[PDB]
């Protein structure tokens, strides 16, 4: 399991533009839960928690936190039985 | 906001002789007389955004500090909070 933390900003001229930038983004992280990691779509990022902190700074801090995870899988294969063979005797 | 700060104190106060910018008054300017003088702009955060810092420099004759205690409690007065209108910015 890969899990991170990804803080998000929303710079712009009008404030109320950033808030509602901020807000269809939420909106659409939310309600899609979950980002297509590569266009293969083999992977996934699924939602944890979305949260915006408008009083945290525009350029240092970002607005929005949001938390992502992802569970890989081991890669290791080996060989099978495709063919099985026996005689009887007594 | 030089305009609307002077004006304000020359209308609402009446011991006053004049209110100048920072290094008008020749010496023989008639006393007491206020000086507006702007600071810095900070940006105090979200909620406050950019707070300017003005200063109403008050003086007087030299006569003592009462006249200027009271003259200052009107500037006070004055413009705590009183809603000004700068008439050359028209805000």
């Amino acid at each position: 399991e890969i899990t991170k933390t990804m803080k998000c900003h929303v710079v712009s001229k009008n404030k109320d533009e950033i808030v509602k930038l901020l807000e269809t983004l939420e909106t659409s992280l939310i309600i899609d839960k979950r980002v297509r990691l590569r266009e293969d779509k083999n992977m996934y990022l699924t939602l944890v928690s979305v949260v915006e902190d408008r009083e945290s700074d525009m350029f240092t801090t970002g607005q929005l936190t949001a938390v992502f995870k992802m569970i890989g899988k081991i890669k290791r294969e080996g060989p099978t039985m495709d063919k099985i063979y026996g005689n009887g005797n007594l | 906001m030089r305009a609307g700060i002077r004006k304000a104190l020359i209308d609402n106060i009446k011991e006053l002789k004049g209110c100048y910018e920072p290094n008008v008054p020749n010496k023989d300017t008639k006393k007491p007389y206020m000086v507006v003088v702007q600071g810095q702009d900070n940006d105090h955060g979200e909620t406050i955004g950019f707070e300017r810092s003005i200063e109403v420099w008050i003086y007087e004759g030299r006569t003592t500090f009462k006249k200027l205690d009271k003259l200052t409690k009107q500037v006070v007065e004055v413009l705590d909070m009183n809603t000004i209108v700068d008439e050359s910015e028209n805000e």
